[PDB]
């Protein structure tokens, strides 16, 4: 409804007058063809409009038009399970109408208006509408998808289209007082949904991985980050992550990553299957991809996309699980945009905002309470990766500042084989503290006392081995060997699992607890042997250790019992000598 | 090692600071070109 | 009222507004988006040809057809009551909780105004702060403006939590009535995260300390400009109560990294050429006024004390962030990190510690006669430790004198015995008490720096 | 048998602590609500004049 | 048992301090409740007095005083503009207005109530004079003066 005419054309920037009353930052089809654009410095009756794609071929006299709408996300049911680009374009309607490439000048929608969903308008007309309020469900892979009002609306309900088929585009119910309401409603990326109470963290988060929670929890609503040079197994984790989870909605979305590996995600994703229903995994999933090459301001928005969409789902009461990677690359786009806008850089080369937009990406999360009065999980775990190759370049040490837990993964430890290879000695999580109450509630009650206790083991190996190991394990004394023998066990069981065993690749608190428990409990009595000067290198061959040796492989149904017999036997191997 | 390390950084930050001013200085040149030729539009 | 329409050119930074003749300098304006949303800004640069306003949050969705700027306040100004306390008080002053507005009293300037030198005395009383080490060697004299220099791994927060509750004034040591100094602290959380926010909540509510504080909060994910306010708001609060009502006020900023951080983002949209190493070169000026408005005032009773808490972007003490504070404020306590690796908590350390003062708030009639003495001793003790600890590592472990084996073990005692203090408290007496124990090990023929009388008064 | 006594000590301290916080709060909380009400009532009586004042300044 | 004598003294000690001071925080909890209760109380009060102010001030046009009161506020604003051109107030006001319906810089137009709008010195400015904007300040102004006046 506001139409302009092109005036100058300077690559990405274009300038066109015939436009006043314009609004800062919007879509806009520009060209005879038309392509999405963006208002930045307006002036008078013109604005500079940034038309993201390869501009090439435009002439002058082509009309310009605005939607008067900021770049927004479209949020409704049916979004899940598919693949999209930065500005939310679902690839399948693409593939058919392009063949190979993705041609420019394609318009679609997120949600196909061709599917007729059947539902229930879970209320009655004659009511009070309030923002954030309930409305109605359809099911899509076994979901209670509560289609809720967009917030900031309220009044009277009149007339309620009953159950039955409707395609998405068709409206639902209405207010007397003007304005209907469609099923889905759009949301600006920049703001964040208003929510009613942040709540303190104090809620666990499962991941099942031993090393993950017992030592370095993150808490649900937690926020972590993980670096990890590649060519070293880092994706493994990301896979397993979603596999068990503790949430139920998986959103994974990175953006840009040297070609082929970005395609790996795509392929292995459908093959994996939920291990909670036996339903195909892709069902409760939503992927956004974006590959290097892809248009600049695509990529810049990319994260933010993922962030919003996560909030949506969050808002519905579920617990969610976003993943994102290539945060290190994220800044890239930012540099680029700031290249084409002449604003000085600062610091190393990434403009300054990289202590804010980077910030906000993380803030939005924790333990939100909905306006719907329920609880919804938004942990983000921060992949980053510099083949700048340091724990010092801006990006990383920025994340580190805001988020709370750092799960360092490193190649070196990995080369010896032992996957996951989260290298413990360099990792940390400020988190633990506040988790302690719930910690002690649920697991055991001596529970903390164990984690701290066992960590010391490795610690007192680190600075012993370090030096003294250039003599082997035979010029050591008594207890000296004992530490590293035990150490071995911490490293041959408590550590290393696998992600290829139905028997183990998943746990629970209560399982690990026993595990660790036994390992102190065999060790303290190991020390009573050497304190009497008993044969040492005999302890090191007793059958008891093999009952540990199998312990990981013990299956979860048999797990209680397996402690039951095994444990008390420990008591008895020392009586023997 | 931790010392000659400590030198190297020092190079980095100064080599870098060199060019901040480069750009900033250069920037101003543009400003001139456009302001100047805005009144070679004339009228 | 009046009110200007004529918005005519925008950019991510400021924007253009024609005709001004009554919008002075530094005016705080609000802008009604006409879609019933309002936002604000400053007036930097003004002319007979047009005024421009500092966009506070974001431009997002403005036009040039309607919308208007509106003069809201002419000097940035704001009320301060002694209703305050307890209220959990976000910057811009429309607080948190559920509780309603704060009633004004006195609406005053917010830039502060310099305190002419002939109006403040050299300070001379002592703050009992619970961390021994600080009050032993160094001294938190009530005037002061010591700064704690941190990093990632060292907790900056917890430390600051510590001196939160453990802080008292001990009058009797000098010998006067307690009633005289009623006690409070500002505390402004500027730059906290999720977790970091959720932390300090309970720290007050548990010891009931919320009763003598005001919590400025910031969240660190609100528009940039709010950050460059919240110090300067926070200060003035205290100033009222400080001089006018007389209290002894602690003022606790947090991570001024997050200050500079924010501050620069101005300058890259104003352009003054930050010739300095990532920061606008008019830096110092501004960090002037923020670390300088606290202290004692002659002919008044109450006073202020600033605690800056800030982490250098790397270890290098030469990124200006921590550096300039160095000039500005006095004193300097740091944390080290090598203490942390061994685990003694809460690592502070002393090897670069100091305090510019510590020559007042000392000795007889005030403190106790021995700070002033035992000050240097320990200093001088620790020193000869570290030298030794080199020479094990490069020549031998019995290629040493045994005049050393005592300083060795004295270094351990001073190490994990003394420095550690747990989350239990200590008291200035108790401090010196165990300070004497610290000395004890050494023979008495080496302790040059101590007057003879005390030597037998203790052991 | 010394452990039995010490555990038992905890009891006397805990019950009495418990009972005391449980009683003190009860009386106070419902007394605060009452006093809050009683200041409303103080206000009630004479309240008009302020509005009268506010009207008066703007009125011309 | 000989041992037992040495424990029983001590467990009274550690607990006794952790008892009275524990009680303090409970007693102080009540004080925090008293403060809060009160702080709730001041908000109803100040808001109420505000509400009545709204009602009376909103009863300004209906009341038999309204064309008279008009031209004051009209004058006050008109004065602020050094040029003139417009003066818009509803088809409520505007017919009543004879003073500067007779005079001005000529022309009166359109309509959007609790205040009067106008323009002067080209279309550039928009300078108005809401009664409610005088209110929004003044309410903030004699805030505290009112509470002293009330509880007084």
């Amino acid at each position: 409804m506001i139409q302009g005419v092109i005036q100058k054309i300077a690559g990405p920037a274009v300038i066109a007058k015939g436009m006043l009353g314009a609004r800062m930052y919007d879509i806009c089809k520009v060209g005879e063809e038309g392509l999405v654009g963006e208002i930045i410095r307006l002036d008078g009756d013109t604005a500079f409009v940034q038309v993201y794609e390869d501009t090439s071929g435009l002439k002058v006299g082509e009309p310009v038009v605005s939607t008067g709408l900021p770049l927004a996300v479209e949020l409704g049911p049916g979004m899940l399970n598919g693949i999209y680009d930065g500005i939310q374009r679902p690839l399948e309607r693409i593939r058919e109408k392009t063949g190979i490439y993705i041609t420019r000048g394609v318009v679609v929608h997120a949600l196909d208006r061709e599917k007729k969903w059947a539902w229930t308008p879970m209320v009655k007309p004659g009511d009070e509408v309030r923002g954030g309020m309930v409305l109605g469900t359809v099911p899509e892979f076994g979901f209670t998808h509560k289609i809720l009002v967009p917030p900031d609306v309220r009044g009277r309900v009149k007339e309620v289209k009953p159950a039955g088929e409707y395609t998405v585009e068709e409206p639902v119910v209405v207010l007397e007082d003007g304005t209907e309401l469609k099923m889905y409603h759009t949301w600006p990326v920049r703001r964040a949904r208003p929510v009613q109470r942040k709540l303190d963290p104090n809620t666990p988060f499962l991941t099942g991985m031993r090393i993950l929670d017992v030592l370095f929890p993150v808490a649900m609503g937690g926020t972590a980050a993980i670096p990890g040079p590649f060519g070293s197994g880092k994706t493994v984790t990301q896979q397993s992550l979603a596999k068990w989870s503790n949430a139920d909605v998986v959103v994974y979305v990175g953006c840009g990553e040297r070609g082929n590996e970005m395609t790996d995600v795509l392929v292995e994703f459908p093959e994996l299957t939920d291990p909670k229903t036996g339903g195909p995994l892709m069902h409760r999933t939503v992927l956004i991809a974006n590959t290097s090459n892809m248009p600049v301001a695509a990529r810049e928005a990319s994260i933010y996309v993922g962030v919003t969409i996560a909030e949506y789902f969050r808002d519905q009461g579920f617990s969610v699980a976003l993943m994102a990677d290539s945060t290190s690359r994220w800044a890239e786009a930012l540099r680029e945009i700031s290249s084409r806008l002449e604003e000085m850089p600062a610091e190393e080369g990434y403009p300054p905002y990289l202590a804010a937009r980077l910030a906000a990406f993380y803030e939005r999360a924790g333990k939100v309470i909905t306006l719907g009065g329920e609880e919804g999980a938004v942990t983000i775990v921060g992949a980053v990766s510099p083949p700048g190759g340091d724990m010092s370049e801006p990006v990383t040490q920025s994340t580190l500042r805001i988020v709370g837990a750092f799960w360092r993964l490193d190649a070196s430890l990995a080369f010896r084989r032992h996957f996951p290879a989260i290298n413990w000695n360099g990792s940390y999580s400020l988190f633990t503290s506040a988790l302690d109450p719930w910690y002690r509630e649920n697991v055991a009650e001596d529970y903390p006392e164990l984690r701290d206790a066992i960590s010391e083991l490795l610690q007192r190996e680190a600075g012993l081995q370090e030096i003294v190991q250039l003599v082997g394990p035979d010029a050591l004394q008594d207890a000296e060997r004992l530490v590293i023998e035990v150490g071995r066990i911490i490293r041959e069981d408590f550590l290393q699992q696998n992600a290829y065993h139905e028997v183990d690749a998943y746990c629970s608190m209560k399982k690990a607890y026993g595990i660790m428990k036994m390992i102190l409990a065999f060790y303290k009595e190991a020390e009573a042997a050497i304190k009497r000067g008993v044969s040492i290198d005999e302890i090191l061959q007793l059958p008891v250790l093999e009952r540990i040796g199998r312990a990981r492989y013990v299956s979860e149904e048999e797990f209680p019992a397996y402690f039951e017999e095994a444990m008390k036997e420990i008591q008895g191997a020392f009586k023997a000598l | 090692i931790p010392g000659i390390r400590a030198q190297i950084r020092f190079i980095q930050q100064v080599l870098e600071q060199r060019e901040r001013e480069d750009t900033f200085r250069l920037k101003r040149i543009k400003g001139k070109i456009e302001a100047r030729e805005a009144e070679e539009e004339g009228g | 009222k009046k009110e200007y329409t004529g918005i005519t050119y925008i950019s991510g930074p400021l924007l253009f507004v024609e005709n001004a003749k009554d919008l002075a300098y530094g005016a705080i304006v609000d802008i009604k988006d006409g879609t019933g949303r309002v936002r604000g800004g400053q007036v930097i640069e003004v002319s007979e040809e047009y005024a421009v306003i500092q966009v506070f949050e974001e431009t997002t969705g403005l036009d040039l057809a309607t919308t208007s700027v509106s003069l809201v306040e002419d000097v940035a100004r704001l009320g301060v009551s002694k209703e305050m306390l307890g209220r959990r008080f976000n910057g811009i002053g429309k607080p948190i909780d559920g509780l309603p507005p704060i009633t004004p009293e006195k609406r005053l300037p917010i830039t502060g105004l310099p305190l002419n030198p002939v109006a403040r005395r050299k300070p001379e009383q002592f703050i009992q702060t619970g961390i021994s080490t600080i009050d032993v060697m160094n001294t938190l004299v009530r005037g002061q403006k010591l700064p704690i220099f941190s990093g990632s791994g060292l907790p900056a927060n917890e430390i600051a939590a510590q001196i939160a509750r453990q802080a008292t004034v001990r009058p009797d040591l000098s010998g006067e009535g307690e009633k005289e100094e009623p006690f409070a602290v500002v505390f402004a959380a500027m730059g906290i995260t999720q977790r970091e926010l959720s932390y300090f909540i309970q720290e007050f509510e548990r010891t009931g300390a919320l009763s003598r504080s005001v919590l400025f909060l910031n969240k660190a994910d609100d528009p940039t400009i709010e950050r460059i306010l919240t110090p300067r708001m926070a200060l003035t609060v205290a100033e009222y109560l400080a001089f006018e009502h007389d209290y002894h006020v602690l003022v606790i900023l947090t991570d001024m990294t997050n200050y500079c951080e924010a501050l620069r983002e101005i300058g890259a949209a104003r352009e003054e050429i930050p010739g300095r190493r990532g920061y606008p070169g008019y830096m110092y000026t501004d960090l002037a006024t923020i670390y300088e408005r606290a202290g004692v005032v002659e002919g008044k009773k109450g006073s202020v004390t600033q605690i800056p808490i800030l982490s250098m972007p790397d270890d290098d003490r030469t990124h200006p962030i921590p550096d300039l504070t160095g000039y500005i404020t006095e004193g300097q306590i740091q944390l080290s990190r090598e203490l942390h690796r061994k685990g003694i908590y809460p690592p502070i350390d002393p090897l670069p510690s100091l305090s510019r003062l510590m020559n007042n708030g000392v000795g007889k009639g005030k403190t106790r006669e021995d700070h002033k003495q035992v000050s240097d001793q320990l200093y001088s003790a620790y020193a000869n430790g570290v030298d030794i600890r080199k020479l094990v590592a490069i020549i031998g472990e019995d290629a040493l004198t045994e005049n050393d084996r005592r300083y060795l073990q004295f270094a351990d005692a001073f190490e994990r015995f003394f420095i550690n203090q747990g989350q239990q408290n200590r008291s200035i007496e108790e401090s010196l008490q165990i300070a004497w124990a610290l000395l004890s090990m050494l023979p008495q023929g080496e302790l040059k720096r101590i007057s003879k009388d005390h030597i037998g008064k203790y052991y | 048998e010394a452990e039995a006594k010490a555990k038992a000590l905890e009891a006397q301290y805990r019950e009495r602590e418990r009972a005391e916080t449980e009683a003190l709060l009860a009386r106070y909380r419902e007394r605060a609500e009452a006093e809050a009400k009683a200041v409303r009532e103080k206000a009630m009586a004479r309240l008009d004049e302020a509005v009268a004042l506010v009207l008066k300044e703007v009125l011309p | 048992e000989e041992k037992a004598k040495a424990l029983l003294q001590a467990r009274e000690r550690a607990l006794e301090a952790q008892y009275r001071a524990a009680l303090r925080r409970a007693e102080s909890a009540g004080e925090l409740l008293v403060a809060t209760a009160r702080t709730q109380a001041r908000g109803e009060v100040l808001e109420e007095v505000r509400r009545r102010v709204r009602e009376a001030l909103e009863a300004l046009p209906q009341k038999p005083e309204w064309p008279e009161v008009v031209r004051k506020l009209a004058l006050e604003a008109l004065e602020a503009l050094p040029g003139a051109k417009a003066l818009v107030a509803n088809p409520e006001d505007l017919p009543h207005l004879e003073a500067m319906a007779r005079e001005r810089g000529v022309e009166l137009q359109a309509e959007p109530r609790l205040g009067v709008r106008a323009v002067g010195a080209e279309g550039k400015t928009q300078v108005e004079n809401s009664l409610l904007a005088r209110m929004d300040r003044a309410w903030d102004a004699m805030s505290s003066k009112v509470a002293q006046a009330l509880w007084g």
